[PDB]
């Protein structure tokens, strides 16, 4: 099926405390494999998946350079937008950068993507072409400017179709034991009542892999796709009856959808 | 795998 | 090959404005960002803005935003920029400098010197001063240049023509001076030559 | 510009009695990421919790998965505090066998 | 705003020999969008070093750049006529894009005496200059300092220096005494101090009005 791999980027600044507080984490579809925390003691990429490790020091030594290159940056451009909009250096600031890349049933490259935000706004995008940049105000027609001169969207084009779809494939294959392979949802049901005459049916899901999972009652009051910590993950839906509206649990890992 | 520095700043 | 020609040099009274040509060829004039550089005599390089081709959008170093304006015109493929309300902090060196496809500048045009004086023209006064030494001291003059022979070109073992220095009046004055031993004894601006001989 | 985060309280695997688990508490959806959260036990403050790596979703709010290994004894209640910016007072959520 | 620090402002070495530059930023910028230029007194600067390592087109290959973060190198591997020049490093990573404050590589030679000459004020208005004058020396620093009736008179000197000679790497330098006919003819003594570094006495030459 359809593959991705993710990062997501963010740093806080923080009033005269220090360099801001950076995290980074990469992700191989729904499976985190990497970390980075500016205020960890080992000051490298680490591990977060038991594949990835099979890979050598001279990998992990790269991984660790240009993360800190990452955390360089955002460590600037916190201070530019701070310049930008003419904000005080007293306060705290956050600045949010994801991209990443998806490849399709064939593993070729399919679609790329890359936004960045500040204090939880949007500020500046990648459209779906890789081409040109969506600026949200002022400031960030200045950087889509800034960044249009360098011809940053090319340098990033290319590495969002070609770099980052080898070295996706690459994971598919050393982690293809768990990345490659499904965990079907352990679905059961409970019953309790609500009110006088009604009551409540609900349709569980847990333990299943990839996240992407439906749950309806068609011929309804459901909550976000939890993690269970075990790399699994959980969810549930009911709907308050007195069925011709059934449950039906749909996902990758089932050959035919329950009910 | 990370994109090499071709990010300036913003 | 790529080339930067700008625009020839220019003598302005403060106050005033001027606009410096910068015409690029051999290459996709869309392709690349052109910025501008300023260097001050004696000083460093400083980045003033740079202009898209493609759409005129700009953006300006702080200190220059409202100095400076940056225009482009595709059709002939040359870039503008306009310095307004002249000083003589102002009197410099411009160049035009195109941005690498990725970054950094790639070629450099051939620089355009700007010069902000209160100064009409003026004229010199050449004031004539086991080896010895000569001298045929230049005094006031204005502006820039003057080309300083010596002998009719049949002297030139020890012709230290020395760098202009701007005094305190607003003028340049340079002093040249060839050497002759104890045993061997053009003002373009005001188009005065002086063949002024030297004798104790 | 500020989200209140959302609570979830529940087990890892469906909950016994003297049986050993794993107390979640899965905090989505605020913002900024500066955020408190403590498992309560009978309103014991249980100290061997860990949590995830940060990370945000599409909308750019955070989330955070906070752990810690638990028996479900009968008696014995069990909640999350979670302390934000968007929040005057301290939230706590009890878990709940059926959530 | 990112400053671009370089040191020394000149270095002094000697033909063929490898140079080594330096440039700190004051703060984290990309080694990708980190520049070295070379300038000629009277041209226009070109590009050597792109991408903080990268060669441009046409710069030889004796010419190399290395660094991250806040530290970069240029490195010469023989200096050659064409590369004593003025050198600067700049960053386009960060608006306003900055320049550094440059260096300039000059050869290296032996020390040379200041051949010093007086020159005595034209014979054509109410004002004149003595004009005091080192004839070929190493290095720069030549402190000329002015006597008048035994006494330093300071921020009265206009001086000017030759660039370094193409075949003697000798410098000349101009010290004029700015004053008028009637200060002159006030006082007796006025002679330029020669101290300059070559030499183990400073010398004095002039004449009673």
């Amino acid at each position: 099926g359809s593959h991705s791999m993710r990062y997501f980027f963010t740093s806080v600044s923080r009033p005269g405390r220090g360099e801001p507080r950076f995290i980074a984490v990469g992700y191989v579809d729904d499976t985190q494999f990497v970390r980075f925390d500016s205020d960890a003691a080992s000051q490298r990429m680490e591990p977060r998946a038991p594949w990835i490790e099979q890979e050598g020091p001279e990998y992990w030594d790269g991984e660790t350079r240009k993360v800190k290159a990452h955390s360089q940056t955002h460590r600037v451009d916190l201070g530019t937008l701070r310049g930008y909009y003419n904000q005080s250096e007293a306060g705290s600031h956050t600045v949010q950068r994801m991209y990443g890349c998806d490849v399709g049933s064939d593993w070729r490259f399919l679609r790329g993507y890359h936004q960045y935000a500040y204090d939880g706004k949007d500020y500046i995008a990648l459209k779906e072409d890789l081409r040109s940049w969506t600026a949200a105000d002022m400031a960030a027609q200045t950087t889509k400017h800034k960044w249009e001169a360098a011809h940053v969207a090319e340098q990033l084009r290319a590495y969002l179709e070609g770099t980052c779809v080898e070295w996706l494939r690459r994971y598919l294959e050393n982690g293809k034991e768990t990345l490659q392979r499904t965990d079907a949802p352990k679905t059961h049901m409970t019953h309790h009542a609500v009110s006088d005459h009604e009551a409540t049916l609900r349709c569980w899901a847990l333990s299943f892999y990839p996240a992407e999972i439906t749950l309806t009652w068609q011929r309804t009051e459901l909550v976000e796709t939890r993690p269970a910590g075990d790399g699994t993950f959980q969810k549930w839906a009911a709907v308050v009856v007195p069925q011709r509206y059934t449950c039906h649990v749909q996902h990758e890992g089932l050959p035919k959808p329950l009910t | 795998f990370l994109p090499s520095d071709f990010f300036p700043s913003v | 090959e790529v080339q930067l020609q700008q625009s020839g040099p220019e003598l302005v009274k403060p106050g005033a404005s001027v606009k410096i040509s910068c015409k690029a060829s051999g290459y996709t004039f869309t392709d690349h960002f052109m910025n501008w550089v300023r260097q001050s005599h004696g000083k460093s390089l400083e980045w003033i803005g740079d202009i898209n081709p493609n759409n005129g959008g700009t953006s300006y170093n702080q200190k220059f935003k409202g100095k400076a304006t940056l225009t482009v015109d595709k059709s002939s493929s040359t870039a503008f920029m306009e310095v307004r309300s002249l000083t003589s902090d102002d009197s410099a060196v411009y160049y035009c400098a195109r941005r690498g496809y990725y970054g950094s500048f790639d070629y450099w045009g051939q620089g355009t010197t700007l010069t902000v004086s209160s100064a009409s023209t003026k004229g010199p006064s050449v004031f004539p001063l086991g080896t010895a030494a000569l001298g045929c001291l230049v005094k006031d003059y204005f502006p820039e240049p003057v080309t300083v022979s010596w002998n009719s070109g049949a002297l030139t073992s020890g012709v230290h023509t020395f760098p202009a220095v701007l005094q305190s009046s607003g003028l340049y004055s340079l002093s040249s001076v060839v050497t002759v031993p104890s045993s061997s004894l053009n003002h373009k601006p005001s188009n005065t030559k002086v063949d002024k001989r030297v004798e104790p | 510009i500020q989200r209140t985060p959302k609570i979830q309280v529940y087990s890892r695997h469906p909950a016994e009695n003297g049986k050993s688990n794993f107390l979640n508490c899965y905090v989505s959806g605020f913002h900024p990421s500066d955020i408190e959260v403590d498992l309560l036990k009978n309103g014991e403050r249980i100290e061997k919790v860990e949590h995830s790596d940060l990370s945000f979703s599409k909308d750019w709010s955070f989330y955070l998965l906070y752990y810690t290994e638990f028996t479900p004894t009968e008696k014995d209640e069990y909640a999350c505090r979670v302390n934000h910016v968007t929040l005057s007072q301290p939230k706590i959520v009890k878990w709940d066998r059926d959530m | 705003e990112i400053v671009m620090t370089q040191s020394p402002a000149t270095l002094s070495l000697s033909p063929g020999e490898r140079a080594t530059l330096s440039c700190r930023a004051s703060q984290g910028v990309s080694s990708s969008y980190f520049s070295w230029y070379q300038q000629t007194p009277g041209q226009a600067p070109r590009l050597l070093i792109s991408g903080a390592s990268t060669r441009a087109t046409g710069i030889p290959a004796r010419f190399s750049g290395s660094g991250s973060g806040t530290d970069f190198t240029l490195t010469i591997s023989s200096l050659q006529p064409e590369d004593f020049a003025v050198y600067y490093c700049q960053q386009d990573y960060n608006l306003p894009y900055t320049f550094g404050q440059g260096t300039k590589l000059e050869i290296k030679r032996t020390v040379a005496a200041p051949s010093v000459f007086i020159f005595p004020p034209s014979d054509e208005s109410g004002t004149a200059s003595v004009v005091c004058l080192l004839n070929n020396f190493y290095p720069r620093e030549a402190k000329v300092q002015w006597k008048v009736d035994n006494a330093l008179q300071s921020g009265n000197s206009q001086e000017s220096v030759t660039e370094q000679d193409s075949k003697d790497s000798t410098y000349s330098l101009s010290s004029t005494l700015t004053l008028s006919k009637a200060d002159y003819e006030k006082h007796k003594v006025y002679a330029c101090e020669v101290t300059h570094q070559g030499l183990s006495s400073p010398v004095t030459k002039s004449f009673n009005r």
